[PDB]
C-alpha cells in the first residue's frame, strides 16, 4: 500500500485557533455539596458561511534599477474586458506621492491582452494573469467564510471585508451592513460568468456582486439568506461530570474536557425560549442514552435535568446522580428521621455529606493535575511542529504556523503518489560544497496535468520551495519517507527504494528483543587529507544548540 | 535597656475571655519576639505562648484551642487573648521578651478566675 | 478579566533543584512477599530559616581608555556615614598589582555624597546608589536562607557566606560556626536603622551585627535561634503502596511517589526517641484516615504499622493490608490446618502466596515502566522551556533556568495590569531593516511609582531587556498575550486589541468541527523587485534546524 502525499501551503491567517492554558488546581479540596452525574454542554452557534468569491487586481512597477505597488480595476473593466473577453486593460492608474499617474505594459500603447492560466497555483484556487514600466492584470478565485453576525466576511488570503455578503439591491438586502461608500459596490443582473480557462460562457443567469477595496476589487455571486437553524449546537456529551458549589457559584469539572464551568447557581429558564424543542429535546435524549450505557446499573438520577449558563458562552445541561451506597445511606437515615424523593433530600444529612466532598474532592483535584500535565506537555510539542499536533487535533492532515501566541491553520491539498517522481541526486551542480538535505520531487497536482518543481518534505509532505540546503559530509546515509514505503540515498544519490515492512518496528513501549550490535566508526582518509567535515545524521537538541555556539564564536572572530 | 509592663482586669468571672496587653519598650517588636509565662499559686512556671517578629505564633498543646495572642508594631504593645476561663486559671501573667532568650521579664499581673 | 502580569527576575543560583531520572525496571517479577498497604513518608525537616540582610559594597574605575574591580567599605563608614546621614565617604581603598592604592570620585577631594535609590529595582528588593578615576558607593538590601545546620546562609545574590546568622556576643553565641577573623566581624548594641528612601530612623533600638568578607560587607539583625521544630515532616501521604522483599532489602512502590525505596528489612525502633509523639502521631492518625476513605470497605489491617528508614533520609510507615478475597483463601486453608490472626500466617501458604506475588508484581512493573515514559517526557521539556514546567510544578508563577545540569529557580514580582502600556509601534528608526519580534511595553512596579522600560515576553511576561530583534519581513501578522485578551499587530504596527473569547479554542484533545478554508498566500510584490524576505510566523523546529544549516553555508562563503 502507498499513502497519498500532500502539498500544504502556508496558512495566511484567516483561521486562527487559540489553545487552552493550564490551571490552579487547590491543593486541598474546599467545594460544598459535593455530586456526580451525566452532562452535555452546548456551543453557540456561530454557523460559518462558506462561499468563493473573485478577486481582482494589478500591479505596475518601474523598470529603472522602483516605486511598485498594487492597485485595483475599475468595474467596466470586469465586466467587459475580462467577463465578455477575458482580456485586461493595459494602461493602469494609481497615486504617486499622492498624485495621480498612470503607467502603460513596456510603455507601448493602450491596448488589450488576454489571461493565461496561473503556473502552479491549486486545482480548488484557480488563477490567471496577463505575464508570469511593467504592468500585470491578475485574476483569482478564493474561498470566503462568514459568521452568524454576517457583517463581515474573510478571504483565503486573510484580508477582512468590511461588509455583509448578503448586501445587494435585489431582494431589499439595503439594511445590511456596510462600510464602504455606495460608489464603490456595484450589482449587475442576469449576469453570465466565463472560465476563463475553457471560455465557454455560463448556461444561466446569476447575480453578480462586486466591491472595490483600496488594495483589490472582489466580486462574488448574491444568494440569498438561507433560514437561520438552531442557535445552539451540542459540543460534546460529558460521560461523567462533578458539580461543586463554591464562592455562590458552581464549579463543573470533567476528565475529557480539561476545562472548569462556573455559573450563577440558577438554573437558566430554558422554557423561556422556544428553542427547547431543539436544545431539550436533544439534550433529555442524551442523558437516558448516557445512563442507560452505563449508570443504569449502578445509579439513580436526582430528580429532573438542569440547565445552566457557564462563563464563556456555553449552556450545559445537568442530571445529577448518585450511587446506590449512598443511596442506601440516604434512606437508611431517612426511615431514622420518620419515627424515596432523594430530591429535596441530599445535602441535607451534613453527617452523609461529609465523606463523599472530600471522596469526590480527590477525583476533581487528580483531574486538574494530571490535565496540567498534559496540557503543558501539548503546548510544547504544538511550537516543536505545529503541522502534526495540528493534524492529529483535527483528525485530517492539516498546515499550521503560530503567528506569536496564537495559531494559524490552513487546509492541505492531497495529490496520488502516481503522480510524483524524486531526482537521482540531491547535489546542486551551481555551486559545489553545497547539497539539499532532502531529495528533490517533480510532480503534477492530476494526472496528465502540468508537472511542477518541489522539494520532499516530512511525513509525505511536499515543498514547492527548494532551500532546505546544507554544507555536504562524507559518509552519508540517509532514509526519507517516500509514500508507503522509504527511499534511501546515500553520498547525495539515490540508492534505492524500499517498503515499509523491510525496517525493525517498535510499536510497543518497550522492546528488549532489538539484536543491535557496537557499531564501528568507518570515516573516509579525505576527512584527514582535506579536512572536509563528515556526516552525523539530523542535529541532536544539544548538537543545534552547541552549533550555534560556535556560530557566536565566528562572529566574535569576525 | 529594656522594660515591659502588664495591664489586665485582675479579676474575672469564669467561662469569659481573658484579655492582657503587655507595654514593651526598648527593643523593636518587627524583629523580636515575646513569650508568655504564668504561675498559679504555690506551684512552677508554665509556658503559655511567643509571638515572633513576624506574625506566626506558637502555643503550648494544653491551651491551643483557648489561647490566642496578637501584636501592635506601632504602639510596642502585645495582647494576650485566652477564651473560657476555667476556675484553676488563677494565676500571675508574665510577659517575657527575646531581645536575648529570656533576659527581661515583666513585673506580671495576678489573675484570678471566680464569679 | 484580566491575569496580572510578571517580571521574572534572572535566577542567580541560591536554590537549585535537582530533578529525578529514570529506573531499571525489572523486565519479569522477583521480589518475593508481595502486599499492598497504606503508606507515610517522612522528609528530614530541614528548617529553612529566612531573613532579610542589607550588603554595601563600592566600585572603583580608571577613566584611561581599564581596572575594574570591587570592594567592600568599611564597619565605621556605614554605621557613622551611612547609618547616621546615609552618605558614603568619596575615596574607596583597595589592592592594585598586589599594593595598597587609593582612589577618590573624578579625582575631586576627599568628600561626603548622599546615596538615591536604584531606577527600577523591585518594591521587595530595594537598592540604593550615589551614581547611576571613578568611583559609587552601592547599598542593597537582599533575602537570606539558612537550613538546619545553621553553619551558612546564602544571599539573594547566589554568594554565599560561610558563617552562623546566630553568631554574636549578646547572647553568648561565640560557639556558633564562623570561618572569618574576629577582625573581619563587629556587632553593635542599641543600634538604630534608617530608612534611605525616607531618613525617618528607627523608632526602637535592633542589634545589628556587620561580617566584611572579600567583596562585600553584609549587615543583618541579629535575632535569637528560636526553639527547634520538630524533627520530620510530612513529605506526602500515599494513598497505596506496594512492598516487596528482594536482595535482602524491602522495596516500597507508589504510583504517585515515582521513586522506589529500600529498606534493610529491620523496623526502625521509632519508640527509641521520644519523638514519636510528633511523628507516631501524625503517622497513625493518617493511615486511619486513608483506610476509612476507601480501604474499610474491601480491605483489613494486617498487625500493627511497621516504620522503616530507606536509602536517601526518607522515614516510611506502613500499614500492610490485604483484599478480603485474599483474607478467604487464608482463613479457610487455616481451617484446614485446624484439623482469625492474620499476622504470623502472611506469606506462610507458598501456594497462595504464589499467585499475588506475580499478580501485584505487573502492578509494580506497569507503574515503573509508566513512571520512566513520563519521567524522559517531563525532562524533556524541561529543558525546552524551564518556566512552564518550574511554574506548574511549584503551583505559582517561577522563573528558572538550567545551570549546566541543574535547573536554578526564583521567585517573580506580579505588577497589575493597568500600569503597563503598550507602544503603538515595534519597529526601530535607529537602523532599518531590523524590527522587535514583541511588542515593545513601559509599565511601574506600582500605582503612581516611576515608570520603567521593557519588553513584552511569553504568558504576559515582562522582559527588562530590550534584546529581542530580527530581520523584518513583508505581510507580517502576529498576535501576542495581553493580559486577559491579545494584542494585534501587522505589519509591525499597533492595530487593535481583542478578547480571549473573540478566538476559536480546542481545549478538548479531538476537535472535528473546525470551519478551515484553503488559504491562498498573498505576498506583496516587494518580494520580488526588491528581494526582501517574507514573514514565516514563528520558526518551526525544523526551521530553526535549517536555518542554521544556511548559517554554516554562510560561514563557509566568508
Ligand atoms: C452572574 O451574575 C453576575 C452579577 O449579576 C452577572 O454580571 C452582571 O452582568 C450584567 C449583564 O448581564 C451587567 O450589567 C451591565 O453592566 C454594565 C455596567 O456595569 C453595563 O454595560 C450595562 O448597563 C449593564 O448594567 C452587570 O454589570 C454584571 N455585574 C457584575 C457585578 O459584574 C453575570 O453576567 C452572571 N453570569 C452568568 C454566566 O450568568
Ligand atoms: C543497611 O545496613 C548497612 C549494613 O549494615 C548499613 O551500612 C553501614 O552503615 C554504617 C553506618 O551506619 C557504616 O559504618 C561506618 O562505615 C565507615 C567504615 O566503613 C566509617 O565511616 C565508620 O567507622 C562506620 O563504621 C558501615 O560501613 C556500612 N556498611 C556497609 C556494608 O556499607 C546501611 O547504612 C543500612 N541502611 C539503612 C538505610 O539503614
Ligand atoms: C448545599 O445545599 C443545601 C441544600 O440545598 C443548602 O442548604 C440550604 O440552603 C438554603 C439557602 O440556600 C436554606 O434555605 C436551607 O434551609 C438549607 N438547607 C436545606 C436542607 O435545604 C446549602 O446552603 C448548600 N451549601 C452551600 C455551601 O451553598
Ligand atoms: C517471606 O516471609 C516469610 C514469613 O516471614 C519468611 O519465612 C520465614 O523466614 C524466617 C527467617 O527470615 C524463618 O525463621 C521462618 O521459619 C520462615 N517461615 C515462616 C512461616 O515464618 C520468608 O523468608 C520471606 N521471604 C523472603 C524471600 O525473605
Ligand atoms: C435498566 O435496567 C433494568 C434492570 O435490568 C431494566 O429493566 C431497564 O430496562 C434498564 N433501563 C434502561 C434505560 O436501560
Ligand atoms: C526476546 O523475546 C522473548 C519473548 O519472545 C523474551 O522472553 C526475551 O527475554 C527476549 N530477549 C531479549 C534478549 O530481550
Ligand atoms: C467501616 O465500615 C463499617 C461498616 O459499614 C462501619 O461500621 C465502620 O464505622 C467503618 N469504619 C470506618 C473507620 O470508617
Ligand atoms: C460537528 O459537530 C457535531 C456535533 O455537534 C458532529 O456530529 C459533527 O460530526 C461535526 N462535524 C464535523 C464536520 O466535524
Amino acid at each position: 500500500t502507498d499513502a497519498n502525499f500532500y502539498v500544504c501551503p502556508p496558512p495566511t491567517g484567516a483561521t486562527v485557533v487559540q489553545f487552552e492554558q493550564p490551571r490552579r488546581c487547590p491543593t486541598r479540596p474546599e467545594g460544598q455539596n459535593y455530586t456526580e452525574g451525566i452532562a452535555v454542554v452546548f456551543k453557540e452557534n456561530i454557523a460559518p458561511y462558506k462561499f468563493k468569491a473573485t478577486m481582482y487586481y494589478k500591479d505596475v512597477t518601474v523598470s529603472q534599477v522602483i516605486f511598485e505597488d498594487r492597485a485595483p480595476v475599475p468595474f467596466e473593466e470586469v465586466i467587459d474586458k475580462i467577463n465578455a473577453k477575458g482580456v485586461c486593460r493595459s494602461t493602469a492608474k494609481y497615486v504617486r506621492n499622492n498624485l495621480e499617474t498612470t503607467a502603460f505594459h513596456r510603455d507601448d500603447h493602450e491596448t488589450d491582452m488576454e489571461l493565461k492560466p496561473a503556473n502552479a497555483a491549486t486545482r480548488t484556487s484557480r488563477g490567471w494573469h496577463t505575464t508570469d514600466t511593467t504592468v500585470n492584470c491578475i485574476v483569482e478565485e478564493v474561498d470566503a467564510r462568514s459568521v452568524y453576525p454576517y457583517d463581515e466576511f474573510v478571504l483565503a488570503t486573510g484580508d477582512f471585508v468590511y461588509m455583509s455578503p448578503f448586501y445587494g439591491y435585489r431582494e431589499g438586502s439595503h439594511t445590511e451592513h456596510t462600510s464602504y461608500a455606495a460608489d464603490r459596490f456595484k450589482q449587475v443582473d442576469g449576469f453570465y460568468a466565463r472560465d476563463l480557462t475553457t471560455k465557454a460562457r455560463a448556461t444561466a443567469p446569476t447575480t453578480r456582486n462586486l466591491l472595490t477595496t483600496p488594495k483589490f476589487t472582489v466580486a462574488w455571486d448574491w444568494v440569498p439568506k438561507r433560514p437561520s437553524v438552531c442557535t445552539m449546537t451540542k459540543w460534546q456529551e460529558v460521560d461523567e461530570m462533578l458539580r461543586s458549589e463554591y464562592g455562590g457559584s458552581f464549579r463543573f469539572s470533567s476528565d475529557a474536557i480539561s476545562t472548569t464551568f462556573t455559573t450563577n447557581l440558577t438554573e437558566y429558564p430554558l422554557s423561556r425560549v422556544d428553542l427547547g424543542d431543539c436544545i431539550g429535546k436533544d439534550a433529555r435524549d442524551a442523558m437516558d442514552r448516557i445512563f442507560a450505557r452505563r449508570y443504569n446499573a449502578t445509579h439513580i438520577k436526582v430528580g429532573q435535568p438542569q440547565y445552566y449558563l457557564a462563563n464563556g458562552g456555553f449552556l450545559i445541561a445537568y442530571q445529577p446522580l448518585l450511587s446506590n451506597t449512598l443511596a442506601e445511606l440516604y434512606v437508611r437515615e431517612h426511615l431514622r428521621e420518620q419515627s424515596i424523593e432523594f430530591a429535596r433530600l441530599q445535602f441535607t444529612y451534613n453527617h452523609i455529606q461529609r465523606p463523599v466532598n472530600d471522596m469526590l474532592g480527590r477525583v476533581a483535584i487528580a483531574w486538574c493535575e494530571e490535565q496540567n500535565h498534559e496540557l503543558t506537555l501539548w503546548n510544547e510539542a504544538r511550537k516543536l511542529n505545529p503541522n502534526a499536533i495540528a493534524s492529529v487535533t483535527v483528525g485530517r492532515r492539516v498546515s499550521a504556523r503560530m503567528l506569536g501566541d496564537v495559531m494559524a491553520v490552513s487546509t492541505c491539498v492531497p495529490v496520488a503518489a502516481d503522480n510524483v517522481i524524486v531526482q537521482n541526486s540531491m547535489r546542486i551542480s551551481s555551486r559545489p560544497g553545497a547539497c539539499y538535505s532532502r531529495p528533490l520531487v517533480s510532480f503534477r497536482y492530476e494526472d496528465q496535468g502540468p508537472l511542477v518543481e518541489g522539494q520532499l518534505g516530512e511525513n509525505n509532505e511536499l515543498r514547492l520551495t527548494r532551500d532546505a540546503i546544507e554544507p555536504c559530509t562524507v559518509g552519508h546515509r540517509r532514509y526519507f519517507t517516500f509514500g508507503g514505503g522509504y527511499v534511501y540515498f546515500e553520498e547525495y544519490a539515490y540508492s534505492h527504494q524500499l517498503s515499509r515492512a523491510d525496517i525493525t518496528t517498535v510499536s510497543t513501549f518497550i522492546d528488549l528483543n532489538i539484536t543491535m550490535l557496537e557499531d564501528h566508526e568507518f570515516v573516509p582518509l579525505e576527512v584527514y587529507t582535506r579536512h572536509e567535515i563528515k556526516d552525523s545524521g539530523l542535529l541532536d537538541y544539544t548538537e543545534v544548540q552547541r552549533r550555534n555556539q560556535l556560530h557566536d564564536l565566528r562572529f566574535a572572530d569576525i | 535597656q529594656v522594660q515591659l509592663k502588664e495591664s489586665g482586669p485582675g479579676l474575672v468571672a469564669p467561662s469569659q475571655s481573658l484579655s492582657i496587653t503587655c507595654t514593651v519598650s526598648g527593643f523593636s517588636l518587627t524583629t523580636y519576639g515575646v513569650t508568655w509565662v504564668r504561675q498559679p499559686p504555690g506551684k512552677g512556671l508554665e509556658w503559655l505562648g511567643v509571638i515572633w517578629g513576624d506574625g506566626s505564633t506558637n502555643y503550648h498543646s494544653d491551651l491551643i484551642s483557648r489561647l490566642s495572642i496578637t501584636k501592635d508594631n506601632s504602639k510596642s504593645q502585645v495582647f494576650l487573648k485566652l477564651s473560657s476561663l476555667q476556675a484553676d486559671d488563677t494565676a500571675t501573667y508574665y510577659c517575657v521578651s527575646y531581645y536575648g532568650y529570656f533576659d527581661h521579664w515583666g513585673q506580671g499581673t495576678t489573675l484570678t478566675v471566680s464569679s
